[PDB]
């Protein structure tokens, strides 16, 4: 059996800091790669992090280098991912997936539920 | 007017921590890298490691593997080097030296700041 | 990695004069080796890069030669404001690392 | 027992573009391939022909080592049997392959924001290359009336397009830097082991 | 001069057969043949350059290729949208000769 | 830098035709995977590597072609395929726009 | 993305000349080969002329059907194409394209003109 359990999100001042957060269970998770992918209000998909097998290499585009950053603790079988300095157009639901294989280039299998962050007042 | 001056002498005890900056400016610092070298008194120059300034992650050289740490800000234009636990050997003028994403030759260098150690 | 040895470590020179450096290698290292310049207490500058190619800013009499792993620095008419200590730093694998310098003082 | 020089083609500053294709033959080693297996980044350790944990303990002859800068995307061509650009015009591996494939990820150090127009690659052939063959064929195919002097234009064609190779395209393209070891056992007493 | 005689008018096939154009020239025109396809009531678009490669955005059922007179475009598994005309035309003397056209129709 | 179109937006179909979705691209990439993302949910895979089926689906889905053109053939569509698709290789940073499918 | 849009459509009784241009846009414009051709209901399709690149001298040359009563010009700065034609006949009617590049890749059309003849 395969879930996907996160949680850590709700509404932050533009400009703030945030922890959103994913638990995965039933599976070797130091052997599958995980990425996380936003959606706007819109429902255009979008990468935002992507993270090897180890934790050795941590990719991101063109817009949220340096403020985001994703990290990957083994013994807990958590998934953290941590924003900062955010805008008003970083507003979307945030999905937990999990990679097929060692690298990034693999399918993604199994999904999350999402996780909702809106920033606003 | 291409420079990057440095801040000043700095004086700890050993143990704590120090923090070093690096401030660019004149050339645009994304078209470049930023590597930093030591220079221990009477001895060579010893090669830091460099940080690529578009991402800001480091690539240490093996001997400074941990210990250092080259974080780095790009809202102002600042390179930033970070030593915990000093001990009583690194006591340098350490540079820090603009050496390209494509050539790797240190030509516009820094004045240089000088960590002592003492009690 | 490539330990770069610099020899003789002292010079004695006097002005108007040509003198010639060392640094060699440990693997081959094809025009990838360049060549600074140290006074007391300041930045190095750089003399030549690629180990022929001078550069915009120095005078013209700046010019080493050789390829392989034996490169020597051919100065040409030494004055007295070249005092100080030179360096040769390659960078072909990795880390980059510099020789171990030697100086150039006056008679 | 003088390790043979694995240092100077893996942590290398300039690799070669893949149209032209650096290859260094290492001979007389006592092959260590221990320190392969500490170091960690490694996208791909793709042997054919050969089991990866029982590489260390068997003798060759002869190790090629090559080394070119690819698209991440790519990589899926450094393979014996697959057609594409990479494999069909620029560097075509045979179908009894017997050595391992290794790829890196380096955006961080093979790419400015502006076009690192360095790194070149092959186009077209008038034929599919001949396996482990390089081509530095650098003029224009004309294949008209005209002859265009060596100015390009319509119907005068440069064979070598350009990467762009900026740290924002994609995870895929990103240039990796590919090394092809390819081992032989050609009736003659082995050298590399150990 | 150059001539090219696109001797089908009129080529009519049902959905999920095989479809083949064939576009036969003057003289040694050896690789400098296009292939041209015009939806009606749109602009002509881009299908095959140089006679083999395939231009950016085409399905994979497109391609036709050979040298020296004979050329052809083989059509695979035809869709209902596939019905165009297809124009072959040749670029090695000066004069570019657009041949005759051929119009497809599903019965 | 990879733009991916998917065209139509809104392709709409009822319980009988056959159809195809397409997904181009701008340079060549060599695989294409799809997503399906119904309506209130998180997308799921269907088709990695262009012609497969994750575990779990209807067989009357399936892809074809390589190069610079993807297109996912749909048999006969039930009213329980009504949701958004979407095409994503991996060398993107960014999905295809979605095409959306309709009863009619 | 590119496009490129035309005009100049019009109607005028033979020995007229008219002078119809082609803008573009999206795309780097001194290196192109933008050809002309024309699409008639009766012959298929003809050749009309061609200006090279600005490495190439702006090589222009035209059809033998056409000779010296046509005549091309560019100009890369504004970025259009400028095509005059001098003391018309009958029978060049028809719709004529405008072309980014010919027989290569980026090989992007246009829409055509509505020019016609009495
Ligand atoms: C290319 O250069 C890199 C340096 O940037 C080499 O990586 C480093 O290689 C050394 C030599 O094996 C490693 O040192 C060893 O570390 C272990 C601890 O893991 C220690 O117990 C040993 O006594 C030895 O000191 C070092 O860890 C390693 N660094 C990293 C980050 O991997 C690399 O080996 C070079 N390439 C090749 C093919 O040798």
């Amino acid at each position: 059996e395969v879930m996907l359990v996160e949680s850590g999100g709700g509404v932050v001042k533009p400009g703030g800091s945030l922890k959103l957060s994913c638990a995965a269970s039933g599976f070797s998770f130091s052997t599958y790669a995980m990425s996380w992918i936003r959606q706007t209000p819109e429902k255009s998909l979008e990468w935002v992090a992507a993270i090897s097998s180890g934790g050795t290499n941590t990719y991101y585009p063109g817009s949220v280098k340096g403020r985001f950053t994703i990290s990957r603790d083994k013994a807990m079988n958590t998934l953290y991912l941590q924003l900062s300095s955010l805008r008003s157009e970083d507003t979307a639901m945030y999905y937990c997936v999990r990679h097929s294989g060692n690298y990034v280039d693999s399918v993604m299998d199994y999904w999350g539920q999402g996780t909702s962050v809106t920033v606003s007042s | 007017q291409i420079q990057l001056v440095q801040s000043g002498p700095e004086l700890k005890k050993p143990g704590e921590t120090v923090k070093i900056s690096c401030k660019a400016s004149g050339y645009t610092f994304t078209d470049y890298g930023l590597n930093w070298v030591k220079q221990a008194p009477g001895k060579g120059l010893k090669w830091m490691g460099w940080i690529n300034t578009y991402s800001g992650e480091p690539t240490y050289n093996d001997e400074f593997r941990g210990r250092f740490a080259f974080s780095l800000e790009t809202s102002t234009i600042t390179a930033y080097l970070k030593i915990n636990n000093l001990k009583n050997e690194d006591t340098a003028t350490y540079f820090c030296a603009r050496g390209g994403n494509w050539d790797w030759y240190f030509d516009v260098w820094g004045a240089g700041t000088t960590v002592t150690v003492s009690s | 990695d490539i330990v770069l040895t610099q020899s003789p470590a002292t010079l004695s020179v006097t002005p108007g004069d040509n003198v010639s450096l060392s640094c060699r290698a440990s693997q081959i290292i094809s025009n990838n080796l360049h060549w600074y310049q140290q006074k007391s207490h300041e930045s190095p500058r750089l003399l030549i890069k690629y180990a022929s190619q001078s550069i915009s800013g120095i005078p013209s009499r700046f010019s080493g030669s050789g390829s392989g792993t034996d490169f020597t620095l051919s100065i040409n008419s030494v004055e007295t404001e070249d005092f100080g200590m030179y360096f040769c730093q390659q960078s072909n694998t990795w880390p980059l690392t510099c020789g171990s310098g030697t100086k150039l003082e006056l008679n | 027992t003088n390790l043979c020089p694995f240092d100077e083609v893996f942590n290398a500053t300039r690799f070669a573009s893949v149209y032209a294709w650096n290859r260094k033959r290492i001979s007389n080693c006592v092959a260590d391939y221990s320190v392969l297996y500490n170091l960690a980044p490694f996208f791909a350790f793709k042997c054919y022909g050969v089991s990866p944990t029982k590489l260390n303990d068997l003798c060759f002859t002869n190790v090629y080592a090559d080394s070119f800068v690819i698209r991440g995307n790519e990589v899926s061509q450094i393979a014996p049997g697959q057609t594409g650009n990479i494999a069909d015009y620029n560097y075509k591996l045979p179908d009894d392959f017997t050595g391992c494939v290794i790829a890196w990820n380096s955006n961080k150090l093979d790419s400015k924001v502006g076009g690192n127009y360095n790194y070149l690659y092959r186009l077209f052939r008038k034929s599919n290359l001949k396996p482990f063959e390089r081509d530095i064929s650098t003029e224009i195919y004309q294949a008209g009336n005209k002859p265009c002097n060596g100015v390009a234009g319509f119907n005068c064609y440069f064979p070598l397009r350009s990467y762009g190779f900026r740290p924002t395209y994609g995870v895929g393209h990103q240039p990796y830097r590919v090394v092809v070891l390819s081992f032989e056992l050609l009736h003659a007493p082995a050298t590399v082991c150990g | 001069d150059i001539v090219m005689t696109q001797f089908q008018k009129f080529m009519s096939t049902s959905v999920g057969d095989r479809v083949s154009i064939t576009c036969k020239a003057s003289q040694n025109v050896r690789t400098a043949v296009a292939w041209y396809q015009q939806k009606p009531g749109q602009s002509p678009k881009a299908m095959i350059y140089l006679a083999s490669n395939r231009h950016r955005g085409v399905p994979d059922r497109f391609t036709g290729s050979g040298c020296g007179t004979d050329f052809t475009l083989t059509i695979s598994n035809v869709q209902c949208e596939d019905l165009a005309d297809y124009f072959c035309l040749q670029h090695r003397n000066y004069p570019l000769t657009f041949g005759g056209g051929t119009k497809l129709e599903i019965k | 830098q990879i733009v991916l179109t998917q065209s139509p937006a809104i392709m709409s179909a009822s319980l009988g035709e056959e159809i195809t979705l397409t997904c181009s691209v701008s340079s060549s990439v060599s695989d294409m995977h799809w997503y399906q993302q119904k309506s209130g949910t998180s997308p799921k895979v269907f088709i990695y590597s262009t012609s497969n089926l994750a575990s779990g689906v209807p067989s009357r889905f399936s892809g074809s072609g390589s190069g610079t053109f993807y297109s996912l053939t749909i048999s006969s569509v039930e009213a329980e395929d009504a949701a958004y698709y979407y095409c994503h290789q991996w060398s993107s940073w960014t999905f295809g726009g979605g095409t959306k499918l309709e009863i009619k | 993305e590119v496009k490129l849009e035309e005009s100049g459509g019009g109607l005028v009784q033979p020995g007229g000349s008219m002078k119809l241009s082609c803008a573009a846009s999206g795309f780097t414009f001194s290196d192109a080969w933008m050809d002309w051709v024309r699409q008639s209901p009766e012959k298929g399709l003809e050749w009309v002329a061609q200006i090279r690149r600005k490495a190439n001298n702006h090589a222009t040359y035209y059809a033998e059907s056409v000779k010296g009563r046509f005549t091309i010009s560019r100009d890369d700065s504004k970025s259009s194409v400028y095509l005059q034609m001098n003391s018309l006949r009958a029978e060049d009617t028809g719709i004529y394209y405008c072309i980014r590049g010919m027989t290569y890749a980026m090989d992007f059309w246009g829409q055509g003109t509505s020019v016609t003849v009495s």
